[PDB]
């Protein structure tokens, strides 16, 4: 499935993903295609920092959805 | 009931009532419980300063020992200044603290406190972030009052460039208030102020 992900820089991607996909591989696939490390990435969804613990449906995260990226 | 004079605050009552400035549209008060131990004050934003054409909401409760120790006294309606925390309504004047005095009257505190929002007292702040910014950015400091002053007490303009990083960081799912007080604490630095916005 898809979603997108924001910057602050008003850039805004749509890269594939599972709902399986954990956080650390969203930020894996960030890097993969932005070329930011996970390293350095923080994901905001709905004004909460998604730990890179939890999952998209872990966390409820329909496809299609919005996440938010501040960089460290 | 061991609120020593009931029959003060009763005639300190009248006095602001019966006063020339409630006239002139600057103070006036309200009872809000039986007893008389809680009134509502309200106050106007003076001209000339960022709080023109604001209304400010004051909570006025008075404690037992209350001619010796003086009335603890709060803003209600959400300010953004030197001397009033932004967060909670705590306010820090020598005369609402231990400059108080015997026969200071009501109306001597709500005329006092219009006149602190002509002219803070950074010094002796209570809100270091707001005594900070009003020193290292007088400009900043009063656009940002004219802004805190229009979204929560009711005053006309305010800076439309303000209203756009406000947006910005609401988009993420962040409650306005805690938006607001994070941008006006980190200098309206859309990426400094989301960094708190986090902690």
């Amino acid at each position: 499935m898809q979603i997108f992900v924001k910057t602050l820089t008003g850039k805004t991607i749509t890269l594939e993903v599972e709902p399986s996909d954990t956080i650390e591989n969203v930020k894996a696939k960030i890097q993969d295609k932005e070329g930011i490390p996970p390293d350095q990435q923080r994901l905001i969804f709905a004004g909460k920092q998604l730990e890179d613990g939890r999952t998209l449906s872990d966390y409820n995260i329909q496809k299609e959805s919005t996440l938010h990226l501040v960089l460290r | 009931m061991a609120n020593i004079a009931v029959q003060r605050i009763k005639r300190e009552f009248k006095e602001v009532l019966k006063s020339e400035e409630t006239s002139k549209n600057q103070i006036k008060v309200d009872l809000v419980d039986e007893n008389f131990t809680e009134l509502r004050g309200e106050i106007a934003g003076p001209p000339d300063t960022p709080y023109e054409g604001g209304r400010y909401q004051l909570e006025i409760k008075i404690p037992e020992t209350y001619p010796f120790n003086p009335p603890k006294v709060r803003f209600i309606t959400k300010i953004w200044h030197p001397n009033i925390s932004s967060v909670t309504g705590a306010i820090c004047l020598d005369i609402l603290k231990d400059q108080w005095a015997a026969a200071m009257t009501l109306r001597t505190v709500l005329l006092s406190l219009q006149a602190l929002l002509a002219a803070a007292e950074p010094d002796d702040p209570q809100d270091a972030v707001v005594a900070n910014q009003y020193k290292q950015n007088p400009e900043m400091f009063k656009q940002t009052a004219r802004l805190w002053a229009h979204v929560y007490a009711g005053a006309p303009v305010s800076s439309p460039e303000y209203t756009k990083k406000i947006e910005n960081l609401c988009a993420m799912g962040f409650d306005r208030n805690a938006v607001i007080v994070a941008l006006s604490s980190k200098s309206w630095d859309v990426e400094t102020a989301t960094e708190l916005l986090l902690s």
